[PDB]
RNA sequence: AAUUGAAGAGUUUGAUCAUGGCUCAGAUUGAACGCUGGCGGCAGGCCUAACACAUGCAAGUCGAACGGUAACAGGAAGAAGCUUGCUUCUUUGCUGACGAGUGGCGGACGGGUGAGUAAUGUCUGGGAAACUGCCUGAUGGAGGGGGAUAACUACUGGAAACGGUAGCUAAUACCGCAUAACGUCGCAAGACCAAAGAGGGGGACCUUCGGGCCUCUUGCCAUCGGAUGUGCCCAGAUGGGAUUAGCUAGUAGGUGGGGUAACGGCUCACCUAGGCGACGAUCCCUAGCUGGUCUGAGAGGAUGACCAGCCACACUGGAACUGAGACACGGUCCAGACUCCUACGGGAGGCAGCAGUGGGGAAUAUUGCACAAUGGGCGCAAGCCUGAUGCAGCCAUGCCGCGUGUAUGAAGAAGGCCUUCGGGUUGUAAAGUACUUUCAGCGGGGAGGAAGGGAGUAAAGUUAAUACCUUUGCUCAUUGACGUUACCCGCAGAAGAAGCACCGGCUAACUCCGUGCCAGCAGCCGCGGUAAUACGGAGGGUGCAAGCGUUAAUCGGAAUUACUGGGCGUAAAGCGCACGCAGGCGGUUUGUUAAGUCAGAUGUGAAAUCCCCGGGCUCAACCUGGGAACUGCAUCUGAUACUGGCAA
């Protein structure tokens, strides 16, 4: 399933910061980015018009770390459900439940909270559950399991979270580990980078 | 064939011989009625009609004769009587 | 109320029998045009009171013969 | 005969038996005249395990029908106060 | 709330715009094949030979119908061995029960297959002339006899299959009489027609000592209903071919007799000379149909595997019997081919039930467990039966979910590759270091699918009866194939777990070496003639992920059959030109009709599916409640502008 390889060749080809490393520091600068993705790095293309929709819609399944036949049903569901659905394909991909645990604070990257919420270590509303792609819906608390509570991991990735923007559409107590889904996230709150519309073009293909 | 259901195949034929006498019978008092009615015998006929109509009911509370059968052959037989005297 | 339809007398040679034609207003399923369909039917009359080409009313019954499960209501614009 | 019968739907090891009035010659998922209700038993403790339209129950055994001995069982437990 | 939904590209030329094919990017599949492969969930799994089948199983049940006793377990006697209060053993249907037999019911259901079938089918909507076991409602009846026959003995034919003679015996088997109706026939008078008893308990009384007798349950018979199932008819719709144009004598119609549960040339005789057909009869080819599925913006196009409805078939062909229901998958009889047995006279068999074998094929699985659940047959029940069904095995076949770690980490290690020889890339990647344990593995806990049924007790009902039975409660002991289940908890250790295609344009992703129109690639343009981003290898990169590519097939793109939605001066395309029948269409005013049309209502359009809002599985797939939808058809009631009819 999941990727298991290099997580900063990836942030090189799309050229901007996927936030699929901690960050201690800034920038690692030990990676050498917007120059090189690979061996002809120095020669950047033309990048056609069906490639820049590749490239987007590359993006944002690198960055919650989906595969394409689970991004085709995300985008399958955002298009029969009412609305616009260029923000309701990023509804349901920040409704995810490795994602709403990274912006609790609980992990410090994308693919370490993941591996928090498959070890059957992180509960919602009170009840265990395992998976990464739990659908939340609003007013539901998520909580973490006393057994892998006070993990060498879970609080020191809770003050590297002050630098993470708050997001504002769920509060985190963070002191009893405890934080509710209170609605979800609207448009104007997702990073202002993102292309969606790209997406929704790419697969009407 | 290898069942114990061909008890059935034996309990059939003894029926059918059993049948096949009634039903002989049941017609061959019906075949009074349409010989004389031929012959131009009006009162011959009428004690001939008088005979089948006990048999040919009977068979028909038996199972043998619907009861529709029974009933349609003693309508036209004596559609058959009247217009004949 | 009985279910009763019109139509037009084809034929009438055949003894105490009769065929009528029915002719419907149907429209197309692909084309959208309306197109004038028939349902020549053989109808039961009793002593032949129809010539040829004149309207007969007529109302379904019991099957009389092979094809002949129709008989006659009346007559009307009788032909000339 | 007519019968009120449970005809097995769902899942495997999720069964949901559907009241259902059928014919007796005809299969448990076959042919049947009317539905009346469904039957969960799976449905352990949460909100809702069991719905019959008696009515329409009642409509039948006055025409003159047979029931199952679970379809006998739920009208029974459908109580006088429960 | 029940839809918010429509992309193009390459290639004719020196170049261009058109026209016009070809091809590609999409989705899908009962898939196959190649490489690869961790787990779980829910599904799916001979599409070809409707070819042939070894073996097991798939329909039995009822003693509360009957004669009974071949076993089984007791009891009662008779013996005698002895343990003198315990034995072995002979009678007894005396009981519990029950092989075989008669009888009742089922076997026509459930299951499988799609050969035939182009309409004797199916779908939708109507109709009348019908039947209908079990179920249920109502009204009544249920009297009195008779003659048999299997079983069982005695004998006998045959190798067997299967018989033959003689003598017995019962019934809810069979037959008659009585008795009848709102039943059948008939205008009426009249005439005629049925049955069957068992079971539990019982006070008083007869008690020939078995029982009569009382009561309850249950079954029987007739008629009329209801419900259900089925038979029949009509209209419309449901494939291709006109290089198939005429077809049909029971044919078309009438009358009359006969048949059917019922209408009918269904059948027969006699009369009439019709009937179908260019709105496609007839003939030929192909084919189960539908709800649906796939695709599409839709209209459409293609399709009918799974699930569900209907039909057809059961070695091939034909036939009827029994029965409420069959012209009968695991019935009969006949013929045929095939296979087997035989004492050569004669017999036996039918997997398109489940599993399986051979064969065919590109290809499709276990000779498994259990009646626990849900159904079905039988039974008063207890129960028995059930390859239906519930599950298990096999298979990446499909869809869905998860894992193969996470975070730091620059000596930018080594190594590989590239270089302009400075470096760059592989690459935070690894190593190192710090953590985490899902899943798999090892132990321990542990739901739910279980409702009932049995025993006992109490109450009510019934009755002469606190008896019995029925009903309602309560108590006790129990009933799970799956299953060492889902799930939860504990232990250990980053430990058990990543491929496949591609990188010239289309089309996301490039350099080096080898080869030199060779080997080869290729879906289309086309690459390869010594410096190939197109061949083979290496490094790098891109795509998708327990899969990935290839082939096959369908739709889309294709507005490239154009109803939506195309064209015909020169690109393909106006008949050489007229006249004219059927057909299609029709100026204008008024009246009328309400057919087309439109509005409303009603019945129906099965369920599942699709869609919408919810619910249950840790989410999802999956399951499920309700609604919408099912563009339809039919009837009824209005509207009268337009179209049509009619009249002027």
């Amino acid at each position: 399933a999941r990727y298991l390889g290099p997580k900063l060749k990836l942030s090189r080809r799309e050229g901007t910061d996927l936030f699929l490393k901690s960050g201690v520091r800034a920038i690692d600068t030990k990676c050498k980015i917007e120059q090189a993705p690979g061996q002809h790095g120095a020669r950047k293309p033309r990048l056609s018009d069906y490639g820049v929709q590749l490239r987007e819609k590359q993006k944002v399944r690198r960055i919650y770390g989906v595969l394409e036949r689970q991004f085709r049903n995300y985008y399958k569901e955002a298009a029969r459900l009412k609305g616009n659905t260029g923000e309701n394909l990023l509804a349901l991909l920040e409704g995810r439940l490795d994602n709403v645990v990274y912006r609790m604070g609980f992990g410090a990257t994308r693919a370490e909270a993941r591996q928090l919420v498959s070890h059957k270590a992180i509960m919602v509303n009170g009840r265990v559950v395992n998976i990464a792609s739990y659908q939340v819906s609003p007013n539901d608390v998520v909580s973490i399991r006393e057994k892998a509570k006070k993990q060498s991991r879970v609080k020191a990735a809770l003050e590297l979270a002050e630098q993470r923007e708050k997001p504002t559409w769920l509060e985190v107590d963070a002191g009893k580990m405890e934080g509710t889904f209170k609605r979800k996230p609207e448009r104007s709150d997702l990073s202002a980078d993102i292309n969606e519309h790209l997406i929704v073009e790419l697969y009407s293909k | 064939n290898i069942k114990s259901a061909k008890k059935r195949a034996i309990q059939s034929e003894k029926a059918r011989k059993h049948n096949a006498s009634r039903r002989s019978m049941m017609r061959t008092f019906i075949k009074k009625v349409y010989a004389a009615i031929e012959a131009g015998d009006k009162a011959a006929a009428q004690k001939a009609f008088n005979e089948m109509q006990p048999i040919v009911d009977r068979q028909a509370a038996k199972g043998l004769i619907h009861k529709n059968k029974a009933a349609r052959h003693k309508a036209n037989l004596t559609a058959q009587i009247n217009k004949l005297a | 109320k009985i279910r009763t339809l019109q139509g037009r007398v084809v034929s009438d040679k055949m003894e105490k029998s009769i065929v009528v034609a029915i002719e419907r207003f149907v429209k197309h399923p692909i084309y959208g045009k309306f197109i004038k369909r028939t349902t020549k039917l053989h109808v039961h009359d009793e002593n032949n009171e129809c010539g040829i080409g004149d309207v007969v009313e007529i109302r379904e019954c019991r099957p009389l013969s092979k094809t002949k499960s129709w008989t006659l209501v009346r007559v009307v614009e009788k032909a000339v | 005969m007519v019968t009120i019968r449970l005809a097995r739907h769902g899942a495997k090891k999720r069964p949901f038996y559907q009241v259902v009035v059928a014919d007796s010659r005809n299969a448990r998922n076959g042919r049947f005249i009317e539905r009346v209700g469904f039957f969960n038993p799976i449905a352990s403790e949460k909100e809702e395990g069991t719905r019959l339209d008696l009515d329409r129950i009642a409509h039948w055994v006055g025409q003159g029908a047979t029931i199952s001995d679970r379809v006998a069982a739920l009208i029974k437990e459908v109580n006088k106060a429960a």
